[PDB]
């Protein structure tokens, strides 16, 4: 019985550094996310401005 | 006497109670813990997904 109390213990500090792991990849993951999101609002107004400058070559010419 | 032998099954049964009390409020603390982490993932999503429609 001591030593099945001692393994419960270990199972419990095992789901403590699944709990710890999991936090610090999924919260590395949403950084490179948060990186990227940056990039994706980055690129859009361009595209679009550049498309009214295409709809005005598009009619001066 | 009495003392040596109520202190020994004292020292063991001491050390396996709280090891099954600390094991199950280290498992209160990894529910909540993940629980504020996918709440956490889901905030900064959700601060991506603002700011999709907002320059949108």
């Amino acid at each position: 019985t001591i030593r099945n109390s001692e393994e419960l213990r270990g199972k419990a500090i095992e789901q403590l550094e699944k709990a710890r792991a999991r936090l610090k990849k999924v919260e590395m993951d949403a950084d490179q996310f948060r990186v990227n999101g940056y990039s994706e609002i980055e690129r859009e107004k361009m595209n679009l401005i550049n498309s009214t400058y295409k709809t005005l070559e598009q009619f001066e010419n | 006497l009495g003392d040596f032998m109520d202190k020994r099954d004292a020292s063991i049964k001491e050390q396996l109670s709280g090891v099954k009390d600390t094991s199950s409020e280290v498992k209160q603390l990894e529910e909540q813990a993940n629980a504020v982490m996918r709440a956490a993932r889901a905030e900064i999503s959700a601060a991506l997904n603002k700011m999709k429609k907002e320059t949108q």
